[PDB]
């Protein structure tokens, strides 16, 4: 069993109140999980302000972008989850902040507060289809040049819809719909019996 | 018996061009602790014949936008005008000597500048312009000063004749004195022979400029002409700087000195190359514009004084 | 603890003897003869490469290499299709489809390991109950054709009765750490 | 002997031989079997002496190693360099990532193999298809080479 | 049979094992093309070495063709490429009578044999290909022979289908390549300076598709299909078209035939493929014969298409660098001759 | 005749291998600094012309004349380049 | 029981820092000598 | 301004690499790399496969620092099962990620030389990494893409004689960095190609997320390693390498520190490794061992349901970064309660490094830039997963 020591949880706890405190108009929820680990929520419209105040506040310095990325439950109204990880070399602390976006309600961007977030921006719009607002030059970057569909969608099918071989005939590259030769099997790993109360 | 002579002086010639590649690529080898080439063959002798055969056979590609003749007489002119240098050259006799031997050998090695010209604008390719442009300028570049280093040498000798450095290097190499220049000409025989330390013509991380579009038989033959370029330069520092001494009654000793010089000088800018990292485009000019051309330029006028007023003007002839 | 690299602790006034020392590393290219003496060195020591055809480069027991299915001494194919080597390829390369043999003992009709699709992880090594599924010694087994690539059952038991000579050995060695 | 068919099998053997003993590869470098290579090229299993050049670019290379996952962003590429490569020419394909998808076969940003894209001669297999195995399947494509008997099937065309 | 399964592009099945001797060629390449996207198996005899028919590789896919080692001479090679097939079709020709082939080997002898065994294989249909406007008494020793064959065949194969396709155009094909190619030559000769020879092209691929149709089509059997074209041309416009495309420039200057057959013996006399036939010669200026037959494209499923569209592909590679950029639009087309 | 017997053979060597080379197998790259480099080239290769006769003119019977003049020569060249230096020119 | 551990008392100690040797000929002492070539070189 | 890329066949641009270059003349004013040449789906499938069978990929994502990048997920889904590995078993990590910090390094050094021209000084090195793979075959099976740290614990024990041969390696390695120090490091022409090329300043390093020797190059001083010490970091000692001004010489500097510093860790793990078990003893983490579950039902039961179905590891998310050799490697790993991952966003000191190309390559040449990729030491696929 991992040791835990509840002096973070408890420094992190605090902070979490005062990040609340000081910007009560867009954090919904704050949170530390088991693991030592603080979550602000906020309201999309808070991505601008909240980052600011945790990257220029003397009490929370909060640097560099360690990682923005979207989690995406189809359940969920809002599909996208936004999650920027923060890190504070001053105090040696990371903090998360997540908001929520939905297909065609974009996000505004924070090239402004953290120049890092130039490229993985422009990978969540590649790969989950969320749109930044004032992003300098949002473009596909780890898709093909002309693929069509957001891949990381948990609604996109791994195999994808189109596939690429080379065709004598017009002796050029040639797309064609998938057609797999062994399709992945689908293990269904779930077991009928859960764990614990959680 | 001169086409005996003429051949004598070409094709061992050539073959030592093609061995100097086996060689570059053994030294080079043990240095970075590996065997290199000895499995064709015995000891890698037979592998200079190997990829030469390879070569001529792979298919030759002429670009659908390509001159076809700026492209097949650029090679044509690097082999043509490497093997021509070699033949007014002091062994000690030279197959025909010229009274401006050494104004021969500028001459002709400033028209290969040519031929990097010529390949660049005929490949029609954006990598071989840029590589030809920045080439033509390292190698005139690295001929003003080459040329001022040997007037230097021209006005301590006497003439410009190859030969009279024989006599010149009776009794003294001309390292000892014009040493700092030998040093300015070794390392401007490494530039114009686009070897390492000045390999930017052909830059292969930086351009893959200069073969871009050239493959097979042309490739061989500019190919063919810088390795015997290699060793020409090599020679040429082996005759005006090194002196191998001479004795009339037995010509030969002059050539087997010549023949141990050459190869160690050669051995040279093989151990440069692996030793050391290419410099910067305009890091090359830097030194010939900043570092070199003022030290030769009044290095030169020192050689105009050196005669004078030490009584010591050289006899024509 | 941390360590300055490149900080010059301070500002040595020039001395003649100073800039003689280093007016004469640039004008004599001192520091570039240095870094000759270290190659022409080498050039000395005994080259490290080995006869590939001849010589070997070593590998030990784990090396996983080429899989192979073994049989128990007797002649009975290890393998009893519990088929959790499928379940754990990361790569969904192995293919099991199974019925009972006429003897009435479990056994797989077909057993087809993709080695294209194989990324040699090593886990069905692991996973095997039986130790049916073998990471085999063998790293040459490059093909001209794609299809030869694919193993089916009867290459895979032919591939384990040449080897099993010394997957044994290997399996052997290496059991006690397992 | 006498025959003009023993004249055309000891020529080919010849232009065969040239070939097999200084092959130019060019790698261009996918994914992580390039480094597996690099160990090739490296000082333990050198690839030179066997007559085989570190570094060479597509219009001086005779056989293209296709080391890593051809993406489907790369391929239409890897096409261009194969077809921009002389005509004597030769593709081994190293790893299970381009000898068939591995890995990430079924995902859709990965060619399920460059035999899609370039005809390939030799596979090598493995993830990190070992070096020694590469150098096992260089030296099978020597063996391919000298099998070949062009000017044989020339005479009797 | 093989129950067609599938969503039609490869890694399906169509259920066509297919022998297909002279796969190597220009055409074949497109057939094996397309026998090859629908997922059919097929097997390419082959006699020149792997090398050279890699680029069959990459097309079909792993396990659906296969190729094996045949000798025409060798009676056996043929015998065992027919065992598993059930579909064979014959392309096997050459413009250049060689060494060890004559006309007749190459269209009627050969092609004879080949079907010969397949029927005693049982294969269910034979295609046969035979140049079009093949009289048995055609100037030409190639079209003659070829008319010879397309009979022959007919005793030991009944109800083989014969496409009988006209000059082909398509990149890497003759008809276009070898007028364009004429730059080489300051002065292009054109027999009648290229008149009365009005010629119909079809594209490659029209023949191919067509070809593999027929594979898959109970209404083909014993017909002679002519697959033709979209449009017909004196050979004029035809020629100049080209240099047009080409950018270089069009000297059409008349050359009496009786000196240019001796024209095309001096390549023809060329131990590597003479580049021009005294067979060749006489073909170019074989004027194209009417439409007026059991049809050939549309009527077995693919619409021409005009050769104009595709030129521009095929003459490319022969502009110079000045050109390249230039495209279609620029160029002027040609004119037909319903004559 | 010897020198034109050596140069044709010299030709002959590397026509007939481009030949056998191919026979056997059977837009706006502009900038000022590389054409000043050419320019000042020049003005330096006339230079090396002026200074190639000074073998010659050793022998020559005056003496500081020829110093003299010599000396004034590369003095006032190198001061071209030096102003080549303190201008742009030579910064690339 | 037996398992791969470090030999009874700690291995032995491994030197990490750079232990470039600056070793060369002094300066003044090396112009002499270019300087003597070029003297007695004239001469 | 004569667009031109820096195509992918091109030996500079790792393989995979299309850098629209501007050329304003030979400097060149503008780059706009274009990556996801190798984008492979790698956290597309991730969440298609178990937490056992998705080890793998982290192996493959850097390819030059394979354990340290399964020492990421291996913290990762560790934590999310509140489980700690067993002493020896951190020691081994430990070990094995400075023989992979000097096997990156060698990697960076010597393949950044190839690229400027040097080229020796990678065959000397690759024959001393040649050396350590095979300490990763022999602990393993496999040279590279080993898979022997797992989610809980290592895979299987050290054979008993690797502690004694990485002694040997170790104790002469450290003159191997000596004679390419001295071939490569006071070269005129290699500072010249170095020193004051891509300079960046401190704040701008911290906003652009470099995050790794590229934040320490410039003098900023954060080792994840010390600050914020993962597995036995707090019992080993070693020197942060902190570069005072930026220039790539200074970063290339550090970097031969840090193999220099990883030497010193290396000999404190043969000196003080513990005898013990190298995976944690809860069954239902690590798999039983292979006797157990041959001779106990409860072993079997336990094998059975790890290899086909998985850990379960409890519904929750979490961001877990060490210091892999590039920089930062983190991986966001969102779990609900099933066997196989939701989501596994693979933080990659690269794509933080790459973007900076065009801010660090200002005022340079076409030259310029072929260092300025190497002193980032940039594999492209922990950019492109
Ligand atoms: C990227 O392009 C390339 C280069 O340029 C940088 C290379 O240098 C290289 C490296 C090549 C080498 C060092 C070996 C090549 C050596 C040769 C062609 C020399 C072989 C010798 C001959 C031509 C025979 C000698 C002369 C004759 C023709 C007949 C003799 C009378 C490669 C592989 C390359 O692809
Ligand atoms: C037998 C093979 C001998 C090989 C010698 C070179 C390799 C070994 C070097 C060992 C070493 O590290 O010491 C270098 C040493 C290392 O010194 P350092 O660079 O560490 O510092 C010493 C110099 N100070 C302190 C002043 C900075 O370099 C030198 O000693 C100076 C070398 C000057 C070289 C000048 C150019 C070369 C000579 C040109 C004139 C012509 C000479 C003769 C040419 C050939 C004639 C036939
Ligand atoms: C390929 C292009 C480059 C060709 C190679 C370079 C050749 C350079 C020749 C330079 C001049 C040589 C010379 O001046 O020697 C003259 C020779 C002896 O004259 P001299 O030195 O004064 O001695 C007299 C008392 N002994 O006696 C003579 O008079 C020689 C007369 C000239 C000999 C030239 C030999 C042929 C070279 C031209 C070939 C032309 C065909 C190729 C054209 C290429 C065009 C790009
Ligand atoms: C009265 C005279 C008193 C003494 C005068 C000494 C004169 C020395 C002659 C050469 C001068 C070269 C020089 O001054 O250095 C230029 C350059 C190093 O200069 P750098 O550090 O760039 O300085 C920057 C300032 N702008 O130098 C270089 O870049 C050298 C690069 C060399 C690359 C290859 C080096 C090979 C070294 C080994 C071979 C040396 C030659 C030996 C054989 C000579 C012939 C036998
Ligand atoms: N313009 C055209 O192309 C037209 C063609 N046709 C007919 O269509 C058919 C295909 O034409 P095309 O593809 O251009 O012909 P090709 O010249 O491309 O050759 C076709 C194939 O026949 C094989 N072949 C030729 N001679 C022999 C032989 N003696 N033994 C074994 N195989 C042989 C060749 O194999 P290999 O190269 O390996 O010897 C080649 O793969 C021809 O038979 C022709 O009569 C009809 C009208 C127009
Ligand atoms: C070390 O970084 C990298 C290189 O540059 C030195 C590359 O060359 C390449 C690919 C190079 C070739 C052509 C083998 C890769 C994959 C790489 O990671
Ligand atoms: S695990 Fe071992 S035994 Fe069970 S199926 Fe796979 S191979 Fe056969
Ligand atoms: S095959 Fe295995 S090793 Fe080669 S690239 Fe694909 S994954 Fe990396």
């Amino acid at each position: 069993v991992r040791p835990r020591s509840d002096v973070t949880h408890k420094q992190l706890s605090a902070f979490g109140e005062y990040v609340a405190e000081i910007l009560p108009k867009y954090v919904q929820q704050v949170q530390v999980s088991c693991l030592d680990e603080l979550e602000i929520c906020i309201h999309p419209d808070g991505v601008i302000p909240t980052l600011t105040f945790l990257r220029d506040h003397t009490n929370a310095q909060f640097k560099s972008l360690a990682d923005l990325t979207a989690v995406d439950v189809p359940t969920r109204q809002n599909r996208f989850e936004i999650v920027y990880n923060l890190l504070s070399l001053r105090f040696n602390s990371r903090i998360r902040v997540k908001t929520y976006a939905d297909e065609l309600t974009p996000i505004d961007s924070i090239v402004s507060v953290h120049i890092a977030a130039n490229w993985y921006e422009r990978e969540v719009w590649d790969m989950f289809g969320v749109f930044f607002f004032n992003h300098p030059d949002l473009r596909r970057i780890l898709t093909d040049y002309g693929f069509e569909g957001h891949p990381f969608r948990k609604d996109f099918p791994l195999t994808g819809y189109v596939e690429l071989r080379y065709d004598d005939e017009v002796k050029r590259v040639v797309a064609e719909p998938v057609e797999l030769a062994q399709e992945f099997r689908k293990f269904d790993l779930n077991s009928p019996w859960e764990a614990f109360p959680a | 018996m001169f086409f005996i002579n003429i051949l004598t002086l070409l094709v061992p010639i050539l073959i030592a061009m093609a061995f100097l590649t086996l060689v570059e690529r053994k030294i080079l080898g043990y240095m970075q602790l590996r065997k290199g080439p000895n499995i064709v063959g015995p000891y890698g002798i037979l592998q200079p014949f190997a990829d030469a055969m390879k070569l001529f056979m792979k298919e030759p590609m002429r670009p659908l936008t390509t001159s076809m003749s700026l492209f097949i007489i650029a090679p044509t002119l690097s082999l043509t005008l490497a093997l021509s240098l070699w033949v007014p050259l002091p062994m000690p006799h030279p197959l025909i000597n010229l009274n401006l031997g050494i104004l021969f050998i500028l001459a002709t090695s400033s028209l290969s500048v040519y031929s990097i010209l010529w390949s660049g604008w005929a490949s029609n390719s954006k990598y071989s312009l840029f590589g030809a442009l920045r080439a033509v300028a390292q190698t005139i570049s690295y001929e003003v000063t080459m040329a001022i280093i040997l007037l230097s040498v021209l006005l301590m000798n006497g003439s410009y004749s190859l030969q009279t450095l024989i006599t010149t290097q009776e009794h003294m190499w001309l390292l000892l004195p014009a040493w700092p220049m030998a040093m300015m000409w070794f390392i401007s025989t490494l530039a114009e022979t686009n070897r390492a330390p000045f390999d930017l013509t052909e830059g292969e991380s930086e351009l893959v400029g200069f073969n871009v579009e050239y493959a097979a038989g042309p490739f061989a033959l500019f190919f063919m002409a810088e390795y015997t370029n290699i060793i020409l330069m090599n020679a040429l520092t082996t005759i005006i700087f090194l002196g191998p001494l001479y004795y009339i009654n037995l010509p030969e000793l002059y050539s087997t000195n010549f023949m141990m010089e050459a190869l160690l000088l050669s051995s040279t800018f093989l151990w440069i190359r692996a030793s050391y990292p290419r410099f910067r485009y305009d890091q090359l000019m830097h030194l010939l514009w900043k570092n070199f051309l003022p030290l030769t330029l009044a290095l030169c006028m020192w050689h105009i004084s050196l005669p004078i007023f030490t009584a010591g003007v050289p006899p024509y002839m | 603890t941390y360590k300055y690299v490149n900080k010059k602790e301070q500002e040595s006034e020039v001395d003649m003897k100073s800039a003689t020392d280093n007016a004469a590393r640039i004008l004599m290219w001192t520091e570039l003869i240095r870094g000759l003496g270290m190659t022409l060195s080498y050039l000395f020591r005994e080259p490290a490469t080995i006869n590939y055809p001849f010589e070997k480069g070593p590998l030990s027991p784990r090396f996983r290499g080429e899989h192979a299915l073994r049989r128990y001494p007797s002649g009975e194919e290890r393998c009893i299709a519990c088929k959790l080597c499928e379940a754990i390829c990361p790569a969904q390369a192995i293919t099991i489809e199974a019925e009972p043999r006429a003897d009435g003992s479990r056994r797989t009709t077909r057993y087809d390991i993709d080695m294209t699709k194989c990324i040699y992880c090593g886990f069905c090594q692991e996973a095997c109950p039986v130790d049916a599924i073998v990471e085999g010694p063998n790293f040459e087994f490059s093909t001209e054709t794609h299809e030869e690539l694919l193993y089916n059952k009867e290459k895979l038991l032919n591939n384990g009765d040449k080897w099993e000579a010394e997957i044994a050995a290997n399996i052997q060695a290496d059991y006690l750490y397992r | 002997r006498s025959r003009a068919e023993y004249v055309v099998t000891k020529l080919d053997d010849l232009i065969n031989w040239a070939r097999r003993s200084s092959l130019w590869p060019m790698t261009f470098g996918l994914a992580c079997c390039a480094v597996e290579m690099m160990h090739m090229a490296a000082p333990r299993y050198d690839m030179d002496r066997f007559g085989v050049v570190f570094r060479a670019s597509p219009r001086q290379a005779d056989v293209m190693i296709v080391a890593g996952t051809l993406t489907n962003k790369m391929a239409p590429a890897l096409r261009k360099v194969y077809d921009q490569m002389p005509e004597p020419r030769y593709v081994v394909s190293m790893g299970s990532c381009a000898n068939g998808g591995g890995y990430y076969h079924y995902s859709y940003s990965v060619v399920r193999g460059c035999d899609r894209i370039v005809p390939v001669d030799i596979y090598v297999p493995g993830c990190p298809p070992t070096a020694e195995a590469l150098l096992y399947g260089i030296l099978q494509l020597q063996r391919k080479i000298k099998r070949e008997q062009k000017l044989k099937i020339w005479y009797r065309r | 049979a093989v129950i067609p399964h599938g969503k039609g592009g490869r890694s399906s099945v169509s259920g066509v094992v297919a022998t297909v001797f002279g796969a190597t060629g220009f055409l074949g390449r497109y057939v094996v093309n397309h026998l090859g996207r629908m997922g059919s198996q097929v097997i390419i005899p082959y006699r020149c070495d792997v090398y050279d028919i890699m680029h069959l590789r990459l097309m079909g896919d792993l396990g659906q063709l296969t190729f094996l080692e045949w000798d025409a001479r060798d009676k056996d090679s043929i015998r065992k490429a027919v065992q598993h097939s059930n579909v064979v079709i014959n392309l096997i020709g050459r413009e250049w009578e060689t060494r060890n082939f004559d006309f007749e080997d190459v269209f009627v002898n050969i092609p004879r044999a080949i079907a010969q065994a397949s029927k005693e294989a049982g294969v269910e249909r034979f295609i046969h290909v035979s140049h079009l406007n093949a009289s048995m008494k055609s100037s030409s020793k190639s079209l003659r022979s070829k008319a010879v064959g397309e009979k022959e065949v007919r005793s030991v194969f009944p109800e083989a289908i014969i496409i009988r396709p006209s000059d082909i155009f398509g990149r890497e094909d003759r008809f276009l390549n070898h007028f364009a190619n004429y730059r080489w030559f300051l002065a292009v000769p054109l027999v009648s300076l290229g008149f009365k020879t009005v010629k119909q092209p079809v594209y490659v691929a029209d023949v191919s598709k067509g070809i593999v149709n027929a594979t898959k089509d109970p209404d083909a059997v014993g017909k002679t299909f002519a697959f033709t074209g979209p449009n017909r041309y004196l050979l004029f416009h035809l020629v100049k078209y080209i240099f047009g495309m080409t950018h270089r420039t069009f000297i059409p200057y008349p050359l009496p035939l009786f000196v240019y057959s001796w024209i095309g013996k001096l390549f023809g006399l060329s131990p590597f493929e003479p580049w021009t036939t005294k067979d060749k010669v006489e073909r170019i200026h074989i004027s194209d014969v009417m439409p007026t037959d059991l049809p050939g494209l549309e009527d077995l499923g693919v619409q021409p298409t005009p050769l104009e569209l595709k030129s521009i592909e095929v003459l490319r590679r022969h502009r110079t660098y000045r050109w390249l950029s230039s495209e279609i639009e620029e160029t002027k087309p040609a004119k037909t001759v319903n004559y | 005749m010897n020198l034109y017997t050596v140069i044709f053979i010299n030709i002959l060597l590397s026509l007939t291998l481009i030949l056998v080379a191919f026979w056997l197998p059977q837009r706006l790259p502009f900038s000022m600094k590389f054409f000043l480099v050419a320019i000042t080239f020049l003005l330096f290769d006339l230079e090396i012309a002026l200074l190639l006769p000074l073998p010659w003119a050793i022998q020559t019977i005056k003496t500081s004349t020829m110093m003299i003049m010599a000396f004034i020569l590369v003095t006032i060249l190198s001061l071209g380049l030096a102003y080549e230096w303190t201008q742009k020119g030579l910064e690339w | 029981v037996k398992q791969d551990m470090p030999p009874p008392g700690g291995y032995g100690p491994i030197d990490y820092k750079r232990n470039l040797p600056r070793r060369g000929l002094s300066g003044y002492s090396m112009f002499a000598v270019g300087i003597g070539a070029l003297i007695f070189g004239y001469w | 301004n004569m667009t031109l890329n820096f195509g992918p066949q091109h030996p500079a641009a790792h393989g995979v690499l299309r850098l629209v270059l501007e050329l304003s003349g030979e400097m060149v004013r503008k780059c706009d790399p274009h990556i996801g040449l190798l984008h492979r789906g790698t956290e597309k499938l991730i969440e298609y496969k178990t937490y056992l069978q998705a080890l793998p990929y982290f192996d493959r994502l850097d390819y030059v620092s394979m354990m340290c990048n399964e020492q990421a997920y291996s913290i990762a889904v560790e934590k999310l099962l509140n489980i700690q590995p067993p002493p020896r078993a951190q020691w081994i990590r430990v070990l094995f990620g400075e023989i992979t910090r000097i096997l990156n390094h060698i990697m960076a050094v010597t393949t950044h030389a190839l690229d400027i021209g040097a080229m020796t000084p990678f065959f000397w090195m690759f024959e001393e990494r040649e050396k350590m793979f095979e300490f990763y075959e022999r602990v393993s099976g496999a040279r590279m893409h080993a898979a022997y740290i797992r989610p809980g614990g290592v895979h299987q024990d050290l054979p008993l004689g690797l502690l004694d041969d990485i002694y040997e390696f170790s104790k002469n390695f450290s003159l191997r960095i000596d004679e390419v120090e001295e071939m490569l490091t006071n070269n005129r022409i290699w500072r010249n190609r170095t020193v004051d090329i891509g300079v960046v300043t401190a704040e701008d390093a911290l906003n652009y997320g470099f995050s790794g020797v590229m934040l320490r190059g410039s003098g900023i001083q954060w080792d994840l390693r010390k600050t914020q010490p993962y597995d036995v970091y707090d019992q080993v000692e070693f020197d942060v390498p902190i570069g005072s001004r930026g220039d790539c010489y200074d970063r290339y500097l550090c970097r031969v520190e840090e193999m220099r510093q990883s030497l010193r860790i290396i000999e404190q793990c043969l000196n003080k490794m513990p005898p013990g078990e190298i995976k944690v003893d809860d069954a239902k983490v690590s798999p039983p061992k292979r006797a157990e579950m041959k001779t106990s039902m409860e072993s079997l039961i336990h094998h059975f349901k790890l290899y086909t179905e998985g850990y379960q590891v409890p519904p929750g998310a979490t961001y877990t970064a060490i210091e892999a050799p590039k920089g930062e490697f983190g991986v966001y790993l969102v779990s609900d309660g099933s066997s196989r991952p939701y989501r596994c966003k693979i933080k990659a000191p690269g794509f933080a490094h790459l973007a900076g190309l065009d801010k660090m390559s200002k005022g340079h040449m076409l030259a310029d830039v072929v260092a300025i990729i190497g002193t980032q030491d940039i594999v492209f696929g922990e950019i492109d997963r």
